[PDB]
């Protein structure tokens, strides 16, 4: 069964060096070229380079001065290093096995020859200068117009994922919609949880952040 | 870079096509391939050399090229074909391969649904720290793509906007959110802000006015 597996740190600080290793199984590494590709959070694919089976390493010229790619046949591994990183290097990183034969494909190397016939799992690497950071929790309300008020909490600026959100210690469950987090340009995540409810009822969101050993309860006023 | 439409819908059992467009420097001369990226999963090579399927790719996938365009055609659509599809091509000038931006294919499996939009203004507590975050929460839409436009006093805003990708809800519709991160002075320096969410040509908009909150 052909298989490629990326490994390395999932969180890297800018100006550091991102180092990944690709470990292959089910084929003889020495007999095949292996390429590195990455996919930004929302954007398209960007080809990084190729460790060809002939010993030549091809680089994306836009990144050549920052890229290193090596091959270790005796360990069934190909490696990638990327230096002087910035948040723009946040991406899912893939290694990929090329075919063996002269098609008319340019997908493998930069030049006419082989295509990519097997993809690694992909490793999401996040570039952020931030260390573990507990969230600030802010109340959300629509007080600026129906008869069913919508409330929520903004779980702001935390690292790393995940957080969990409940309302009234879990007694309030219908109407709750907690959303996946966004990664902001500050290097920190934020997410929101919203509750819509149709007169002495109070509403408190309970935010738990295991990595910083923090739990926050924030009362939200449904004015 | 090559250009393909951001999204497409099809029906079970029927035909859909995805076209990728470039110039005579890439697609006119060199071969094009197609990758399939299935939600929350990896890439799969579907086509290489314009028309060829790697072993194990079902023959209802086919590729073609005419002029400066390439096309992936899928017949007898199955649910499992829901994926993001990317074209890849050679480039004469550069050394690298170049890619299209990806076309997200929906195989229609439930009623279409417009997005619900809730827009929250910044909290006083956040404004006390001299920061202002507007939160636009978008839910219950199907198919799972929207585009978000932020406006202040009628002008389009691009900076300090972060929008998540759409994500599946537990009721099988989709959700997303968008954040506009301002300072408190910025927030107060406009008459009104709007989150405009467009879904299949129909836009749903919510507005907050600093003077009222």
């Amino acid at each position: 069964q052909v298989q490629l597996q990326e490994s390395g740190p999932s969180l890297v600080k800018p100006s550091q060096t991102l180092s990944l290793t690709c470990t292959v199984s089910g084929f003889s590494l020495s007999s095949y070229s292996v390429s590195w590709v990455r996919q930004a959070p929302g954007k398209t694919l960007e080809w990084l380079g190729d460790a060809s089976n002939g010993g030549i390493i091809y680089y994306n010229p836009a990144l050549k001065s920052r890229l290193g790619i090596t091959r270790d046949n005796s360990k069934s591994q190909v490696s990638l290093s990327l230096n002087t990183i910035t948040p723009e290097d946040t991406a899912t990183y893939y290694c990929a096995k090329c075919s063996v034969g002269d098609s008319g494909s340019y997908a493998c190397t930069g030049r006419k020859g082989e295509y990519v016939d097997a993809w690694g799992q992909g490793l999401l690497v996040t570039v952020s200068s931030a260390s573990t950071t507990a969230p600030k929790v802010y109340p959300l309300s629509s007080c600026c117009s129906s008869s069913t008020v919508t409330l929520g909490c903004l779980v702001s600026s935390y690292m790393p994922e995940p957080v969990t959100v409940t309302w009234n210690s879990g007694a309030l469950k219908s109407g709750v919609h907690t959303f996946p987090a966004v990664l902001q340009s500050s290097g920190l995540y934020s997410l929101s949880s919203m509750v819509t409810v149709p007169g002495t009822q109070t509403f408190t969101c309970n935010v738990a952040h295991p990595a910083s050993s923090t739990k926050v309860d924030k009362a939200v006023d449904p004015r | 870079v090559l250009t393909q439409p951001p999204s497409v819908s099809g029906s079970l059992g029927q035909r859909v096509s995805i076209t990728c467009s470039g110039s005579s420097d890439n697609i006119g001369i060199f071969a094009v391939g197609w990758y399939q990226q299935v939600p929350g999963s990896g890439l799969r090579t579907i086509i290489y050399g314009n028309t060829k399927r790697p072993s194990g790719v079902p023959d209802r996938f086919s590729g073609s090229k005419s002029g400066n365009t390439a096309t992936l055609t899928i017949n007898s659509l199955q649910a499992e074909d829901e994926a993001d599809y990317f074209c890849v091509c050679g480039e004469s000038k550069s050394a690298t391969p170049v890619f299209g931006g990806g076309t997200t294919l929906t195989v229609l499996g439930q009623p279409k649904s417009p997005p619900s939009v809730t827009l929250f203004p910044p909290s006083t507590e956040e404004l006390n720290g001299n920061k202002a975050t507007l939160v636009c929460l978008i839910s219950d839409f199907y198919p799972g793509s929207v585009t978000v436009v932020w406006k202040a006093d009628g002008s389009t805003i691009t900076r300090n906007v972060e929008t998540t990708r759409a994500s599946k809800q537990s009721n099988s519709k989709y959700a997303a959110s968008s954040y506009l991160s301002l300072t408190s002075s910025d927030w107060k320096s406009k008459g009104s802000y709007s989150c405009e969410v467009t879904h299949e040509g129909s836009t749903v908009t919510k507005t907050v006015k600093p003077s009222e909150c």
